[PDB]
């Protein structure tokens, strides 16, 4: 039917116009499925597996790995929403309207005999003065507890229910606020998320130490422990046999018991060397002792330690050996040559809780954790995840508020504001590129369009009433999801990430472009 | 990711089988190619050195020939375009009868030039424009290139040098014995009117005796046999009835309504006694030939024999129609004896054994008659095909001159005429459209191409010998087929030349062709039927 | 059918009628394999990883345990009894009869003492068949035979139906794997 | 699905999904008719499942040949073919129309507004845009002059120049001959025969009649040229009884008899033919030429020619009727009471014989309400393209005569009804307005797709239209050679009114049950 079909006649082809319009309707699609996400008001899609597992879902990039869609389009915007949720953690839905909608924006020229270059030279123009009336609405403030509140609020607020996003806001910020250093980047991982399924979902909190999803293995070990010195070991404490392949040879059964009693020599040392530091650091019961390895513990050693009165817990993350020591306060060793009683951690409880068949090692009472953990309690497996995906929104939302210490007003104000600029901007560009400007600031102002959409309001009316408060006072308003009326973001305590416009501009801009540049997608690989 | 859907509206909206092509690449191109295999498919049947193919149809019969029109019926042409410079061939043979090969070869190499000017950068309309008004440049000049005319058709040596050319693309070998042949056949026919039917020239094939051994006859045959004991007649006296040779019936019903011994005893008796009868007036008028175009009954063809009448039994209408343009009859609905002038005459009517076939010969002496017969010979029936379809060449040749007596250089002297001044014209009208006129101008060159090609020689030295030739003045040269070296001779002085009428219309219709194809843009192909073929076409 | 089945809308219609019928995961990395990585894996993965490492090595301490004697021995006919019929339970054991004369039987005999070290799992004894059956043939040598739970499971036999003199190390192990004694992990090659 | 608990082999549709297939298929048929718009389109070639070739321009064709199994386009295509059976032209507009009004209702449902508000500015656009038109429209006697015109629009969009050329002169002059003062024209009295032989430039209009057929005796003559046509509708062939007599006889001699008798019915009315042939030509001066509708046995038809009549049986229903307009006699069931006042006049008549059929002339009538278009040319699908095409000029012409007024061509009455339909939208109440906005902009799509079909942009040369329309106010449109505004009415640019009003009509009633459909659904299983 074409050129490739003569060479691979399995060969599937779209050109030109049919690319154009394969693209473009996938896109439509995908908008169409992610509209309702976007905003408090918006629903929660559930979502199946093959095997039947439930997902309750606000979060565009779930959403769309979770879709079943075979569509090409819907692969590459997949990869942006991903790149998009992999460095900012919000911005996914978004990112699928704001390309959808210039999709379509750029499609209502292009059916008028416009070529899709002068649409993406328009484009890369809106970028720009997009870009620059970013950097200049953005509010460059001191991040006080209360700012990220805020931010924190405007995104859980949008993942979860009201009063779970009055909990997680707390628990967010108290998180960062902790294992943060002055000027120092902050590393997420240290933060531990732990989930527990036995009460409310309310219950969710931050532990200002360490949750340890296992206990001790021997039953006569302690299951509190008040004022504890706490031992971050990497060292194996049951039988290594040795690399060079030994064995035992023996002449008699009192040799062999001999054997038996040698071949544990070796770590018989290490606990010997650990119950030492024991009695030399508490030499009496009123205090603990908790190792935790990383490796493991065989039932001689924790008789061995149980016996002075130590709580051993094994097989440890590689990551709590940081979190333990950034938390309680030690040195994560392994080998225990020479180790000293500053190698030691303190905590000022460590306990146990079973919950069903499971058990949980708390460590709580550090000093100055720089590692906390924020403990999601929930009745269902799908309410533990959905929490799990708001509080990895939260905890990236005020990373970033922190990280760009700038913070844009929400409720689509900023992107009214670059719609309205870009449209006095428009002269400014030479051709019939200003129709690709004014496609960038009608995509653009899709976010207060499906606001409006979500809290029940109809979008051309709250739209230019919300115009119109801009431009006759210039206050960045966006849409007051309660009243349909205009509101002033900055004033309600309505904040987006700097970061995250950003990333939304950059990558929907080059995404969008690069798709209506396409002009033949084929399949041509087969046999 | 890994399947293109179709795009959303016609894609979808088309049904399972139906095929959609566009634009210049999906369809103009496809369609082109299409003509170009066409073309070739029929390029090395051009001219006398054009070789035979044999095509099998779906029915497994066997065609040898290189007349390019039959060949393109028994092929099954299945490309919609190649279908319509089919079409323009088949109207070629309809409205001249010679030339079907210039139409395709033509529009073949129109169609190519086109592919190559639309690549350079042209419109498919400013090529059509191009081709059209060099058409109309090549009928104004072609009036200008008519070197000889007829002069006479009531002679046989003109004549038969007259078709000759057309009896000789097709059967090379043998040219002055078929050109003799028609020529006679030609002239009986052809009367002091300036009429003339190809339909009164029969061509009867019986096989076994070496073309030389053809003939011509001022009558008709039939290959049947006698129905009665006569079988020759000298001074025929032929009655010729549609209607049975029986006793006349009811167009209702009939019943023989028996009440007595008498009237059963005595109705077969009055049925014979009333046959005798009517045969009898019919040979008391004189006649001793009966042909009837039904039945024959028993007793009527005992009576028959009785008065010495020859029966014979026509079972078609259109035979019966010659044989009364022939002999001078009126085929009567009735069993009624003829008047002096529903009567025929011929000057003998036998029954002869020529080779294995039986044959019934109304024969005239007389040098002229209403229909003529050639009788081939031949040891193969799809030899004898090819000749009838020379024949049937020389006879449309000859009803061209009969409508138009002039007649241009053949072996590509006019093409190659044609390809110069139209050349010259191109040169100076400026725009876009002296490209397409250029290109139409050298698509002429592709008939003596072809020539030269079927003649085992190098097409380039044969058109480069030709247009240097012709920049001397010379337009009555063309390409010398005796050498087996690239060669050029005058085809006047050789007796070679076409008809004005046959290069006009083949002209016309592959011009015509080429643009019709060319300004198709979108094609809308439907799912293939299984529909038990056109109703009208039956 | 009367006209020749293809894209035509003649014979749908006919078919409508009733007439012409129409790295994967860590799961199956080994011991070295996981080594290998290690870090590529997420800690999220390395949660169930440590459980399927903790498998695997309690698979392999197993075999170790399993693999009892790993080398060729050779046994008389008086004690045969004890060590093919009344075998360890379940213990795969392998039978060369042979004698010491015939050079296949040499030959035999060395891969058997190399699949022995291969295969530590499966028991490898030798015997000549002179001292194993009475009066064994001399043209039936050499004999592999294959025993599980003191039942023969497979027996090759004879000079020219194991596989001739080329028989290198490696086919030799495909035929002593095609009763499930040995298993290998390649096919028959030569 | 509420439907699909009830039927689970149902298909449904619904509310957004609905109108999403709906507007898509629109949107699909605009896409390929696009291209047949004006004279600068292309032609499609459209290959059936037999292998036959169609060559057409024409939107109605077009539709029913492309292979689609679409509901929407189901009813797009109806509307078309209303649209050609009432006015013979506009298929194409019509379909691009109802496509840009869905668009443009698109357009603004897509934000979330009801199709309903979308409609009733439908219909307030279509009352502004009718009264535009009947007060644009051009009141004009029907000259040769402006009929020439019109045909002109009408075969220069649906064949090549040279022979819409041809065939403008052979379609008016055609209707202006069929034509009675005040009493509408009877395209019937219009023959279209095709003759497949010549060049195509050769259809030809024959003052007179053309039969499909000629006379079946061969001594019958082939040529007549001072003829009395007789006009009969008689069996003169043999009849058998109704009730089935049956023949009785007792000898051959009876046999003889009841079959010289049993023809006796047929010979008395070959015997009256015969007489009222001598009597009113008692010389070979005058020819004399029955034409019946039924039947004329060999023994008929060698009576006949033995007294040099030439006889042609088994014609047309429709030739009764055009023989009696065009020749001037009587049709007649009975030759009870013939008189040579039921005989008309041919001042030539005689056949052609083209292959295996043949054809009879009847020309020089004095003043024939009836003629005929001898459709020539070398192809099948030339000849069916021309008789499509004449089909369009003579409903043009037609109308323009029907309807004394005419519109200006080249998208001129669209692009003035849009600056109209734009300067009316304020006196609208609500957000009807945006429906207006889009019927207007729905109308514009006729220039540009004329200029999309001429090589040009069509944003540009769609404001340069516009403005000068507003500048100026003379209805302009298209150049399809510059690309620049041109009046209509001077360069001889011409349309329908009955047209134009029939679109905007059928197209707003159909556009507004579309938008309306809220749940597509086949559960008819
Ligand atoms: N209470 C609120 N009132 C109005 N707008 C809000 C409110 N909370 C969040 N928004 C805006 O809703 C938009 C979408 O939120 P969310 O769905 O979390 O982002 P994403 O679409 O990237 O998932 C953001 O731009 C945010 O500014
Ligand atoms: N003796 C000859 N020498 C050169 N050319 C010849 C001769 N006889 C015929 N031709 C050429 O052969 C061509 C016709 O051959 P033919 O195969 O019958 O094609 P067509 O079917 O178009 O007539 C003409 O160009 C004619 O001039
Ligand atoms: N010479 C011309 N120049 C510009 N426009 C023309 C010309 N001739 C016709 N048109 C316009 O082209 C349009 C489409 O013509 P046509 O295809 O015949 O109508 P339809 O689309 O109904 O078949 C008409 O609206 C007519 O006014
Ligand atoms: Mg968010
Ligand atoms: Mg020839
Ligand atoms: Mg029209």
């Amino acid at each position: 039917m074409a050129a490739v079909k003569t060479l691979n006649p399995k060969a599937e082809v779209a050109r030109a116009q049919a690319a154009l319009a394969v693209n473009i309707s996938a896109a439509r699609g995908l908008q169409d499925v992610l509209r309702t996400n976007l905003g408090p008001k918006g629903t929660m899609k559930m979502l199946v597996s093959g095997a039947g597992d439930i997902k309750l879902t606000k979060d565009g990039n779930v959403l769309l790995h979770e879709m079943q869609i075979q569509h090409p389009t819907a692969s590459l915007i997949a990869k942006v929403a991903t790149a998009q949720d992999d460095i900012t953690g919000d911005g996914t839905t978004s990112n699928v309207l704001i390309i959808g909608e210039l999709l379509k924006q750029a499609d209502l020229y292009i059916s008028e005999g416009l070529h899709p270059r002068i649409i993406t030279e328009g484009f890369e123009a809106a970028k720009e003065k997009a870009l620059q009336f970013l950097e200049e609405v953005k509010v460059s403030r001191e991040m006080d507890r209360e700012t990220l509140i805020d931010v924190a609020r405007t995104s859980l607020r949008t993942k979860v229910h009201a009063e779970l996003a009055d909990v997680l806001t707390e628990a967010v910020v108290d998180s960062i606020l902790a294992i943060k250093k002055q000027d120092e980047p902050i590393d997420l991982f240290m933060i531990e998320i732990m989930e527990m399924k036995h009460k409310s979902e309310t219950d969710t909190s931050l532990i200002r130490g360490l949750v340890l999803d296992h206990g001790a293995r021997h039953p006569d070990m302690k299951k509190r422990v008040e004022d504890a010195y706490i031992l971050t070991c990497n060292v194996s404490l049951e039988y290594e046999k040795t690399e060079v392949n030994s064995g035992f040879f023996y002449k008699s059964a009192e040799e062999r018991e001999k054997l038996v009693k040698a071949e544990r020599k070796f770590i018989e040392d290490r606990v010997k060397k650990i119950i030492e530091l024991k009695r030399k650091v508490c030499g009496d019961s009123d205090k603990g002792f908790v190792v935790i390895n990383q490796k493991g513990i065989d039932p001689f050693s924790l008789d061995a330690l149980s016996k002075e009165g130590i709580v051993a817990l094994r097989r440890a993350k590689r990551r709590n050996m940081e979190r333990l020591t950034l938390a309680c306060g030690g040195v994560a060793l392994n080998s225990f040559d020479d180790l000293s009683p500053d190698c030691l951690g303190h905590a000022g409880l460590v306990y146990e809780y079973t919950l069903g068949e499971e058990k949980f090692t708390f460590i709580e009472k550090c000093n100055n954790p720089r590692s906390v953990t924020l403990l999601i309690k929930g009745p269902n497996k799908h309410t533990l995840t959905q929490i799990k995906d708001a509080v990895r929104d939260g905890l990236r939302a005020v990373k970033n508020a922190i990280d760009d210490g700038c913070v844009v007003p929400g409720a689509g104000a900023v992107e009214v504001a670059m719609a309205e600029a870009l449209i006095k901007h428009k002269p400014s560009v030479k051709g019939r590129a200003q129709l690709g400007v004014q496609a960038f600031a009608d995509a653009l102002l899709i976010i207060p369009k499906v606001l409006a959409q979500n809290s029940g309001f109809d979008l051309q009316e709250t739209l230019v009433k919300i115009q119109a408060e801009h431009s006759e006072s210039g206050q960045l308003v966006g849409v007051d999801l309660n009243t349909g009326e205009p509101m002033v973001a900055a004033e309600v305590g309505v904040w987006d990430n700097y970061c995250v416009k950003k990333q939304l501009l950059h990558s929907c801009t080059v995404i969008a472009t690069n798709i209506l540049l396409v002009d033949e997608i084929m399949r041509a690989g087969m046999s | 990711a890994l399947h293109v859907p179709k795009a959303p509206g016609f894609a979808q909206m088309l049904k399972e089988g139906a095929k959609h092509f566009s634009g210049l690449e999906e369809a103009v191109y496809r369609n082109i190619q299409a003509c170009k295999e066409l073309a070739q498919t029929t390029r090395t049947a051009y001219g006398p050195n054009g070789m035979n193919k044999m095509v099998i149809n779906h029915l497994e019969k066997l065609f040898v020939t290189n007349d390019a029109a039959t060949i393109l019926r028994e092929l099954e042409v299945q490309h919609p375009a190649a279908k319509m410079i089919v079409m323009a061939s088949h109207m070629q043979e309809q409205e001249v009868g010679d030339g079907t090969n210039f139409v395709l070869v033509f529009a073949g190499a129109l169609l190519e030039l086109a592919e190559e000017l639309l690549r350079i950068g042209l419109s498919v309309s400013e090529v059509i424009e191009g081709y059209e008004i060099a058409c109309r440049k090549a009928h104004e000049i072609l009036p200008n290139l008519v070197c000889c005319s007829a002069k006479n058709l009531r002679d046989i040596d003109e004549v038969s040098s007259l078709l000759r050319t057309s009896i000789m693309s097709k059967q090379y070998g043998n040219e002055v014995f078929l050109a003799k042949l028609i020529a006679q056949a030609c002239v009986s026919i052809f009367p002091d009117s300036g009429h003339f039917n190809v339909d009164n020239i029969r061509v009867c094939k019986i096989l076994g005796s070496g073309i030389s051994s053809s003939s011509v006859l001022h009558g008709m045959v039939f290959k049947k046999e006698t129905e009665g004991d006569v079988t020759s007649v000298k001074d025929a006296k032929i009655a010729v009835y549609s209607c049975p040779f029986d006793g006349m019936i009811t167009e209702t019903k009939g019943t023989v309504l028996i009440k007595t011994a008498e009237e059963l005893m005595n109705f077969s008796k009055g049925e014979e006694n009333l046959m005798d009868a009517q045969v009898k007036a019919i040979a008391d008028t004189g006649a001793n030939v009966v042909v009837t175009g039904g039945k024959v009954a028993d007793m009527a063809l005992h009576y028959a024999n009785k008065y010495n009448i020859m029966l014979v039994r026509l079972n078609s209408k259109w035979d019966l129609r010659r044989l009364c343009k022939t002999v001078g009859a009126t085929a009567l609905p009735r069993l009624t004896p003829p008047v002096l002038e529903e009567m025929g005459h011929c000057d003998s009517v036998y029954l002869s054994e020529v080779g294995d076939t039986q044959v019934v010969v109304f024969k005239h002496e007389k040098e002229d008659g209403a229909i003529s017969t050639i009788v081939l010979r031949g040891s193969t029936d799809n030899l004898m095909d090819d000749i009838e379809r020379a024949v049937d060449d020389g006879v449309n040749t000859f009803k061209v001159l009969t409508r138009d007596k002039r007649l241009v250089p053949g072996g590509g002297a006019t093409e190659i005429e044609l390809a110069k001044q139209i050349t010259s014209y191109g040169e100076t009208c400026p725009g876009l459209e002296q490209y397409a006129i250029k290109k139409f101008a050298e698509a002429f060159e592709a008939i003596p191409r072809a020539l030269a090609e079927n003649s085992g020689v190098k097409a380039n030295e044969v058109i480069s010998k030709l247009y240097a030739v012709h920049q001397e003045g010379n337009k009555n040269v063309g390409l010398d087929i005796e050498a087996e070296v690239p060669a050029v001779k005058d085809m006047l002085e050789a007796g070679i030349l076409d008809t004005y009428l046959g290069k006009y219309w083949a002209i016309k219709l592959a011009t015509n062709a080429a643009v019709t194809v060319l300004r198709v843009d979108q094609i809308i192909m439907a799912k293939p039927a299984g529909g038990p073929k056109p109703p009208s076409g039956k | 059918m009367q006209d020749p089945n293809a894209d035509t809308e003649w014979n749908d219609i006919l078919r409508k009628k009733g007439i012409l019928p129409p790295v994967k995961t860590y799961e199956d990395m080994t011991l070295e394999e996981l080594e290998d990585h290690e870090d590529e894996f997420n800690e999220e993965d390395e949660r169930a990883i440590e459980m399927y490492r903790r498998r695997r090595l309690a698979e392999w301490k197993a075999t170790k345990l399993k693999n009892k004697f790993g080398e060729v021995l050779e046994i008389s006919g008086k004690d045969y009894v004890q060590e093919v019929t009344k075998a360890g339970e379940g213990l795969w054991v392998i039978l060369h009869l042979y004698k010491q004369g015939i050079p296949l039987c040499a030959l035999i005999n060395q891969h058997l003492s190399g699949l022995a070290r291969k295969f530590p799992d499966v028991k490898f004894i030798k015997a000549i068949s002179t001292t194993c059956i009475p009066n064994y043939p001399d043209r039936n040598l050499p004999t592999i035979f294959v025993y599980l739970e003191g039942d023969i499971k497979a027996q090759f036999i004879g000079p020219l139906v194991f596989g001739g003199m080329n028989l290198t190390r490696d086919e030799l192990e495909w035929k002593l794997s095609e009763s499930g004694a040995i298993m290998t992990d390649l096919e028959e090659n030569p």
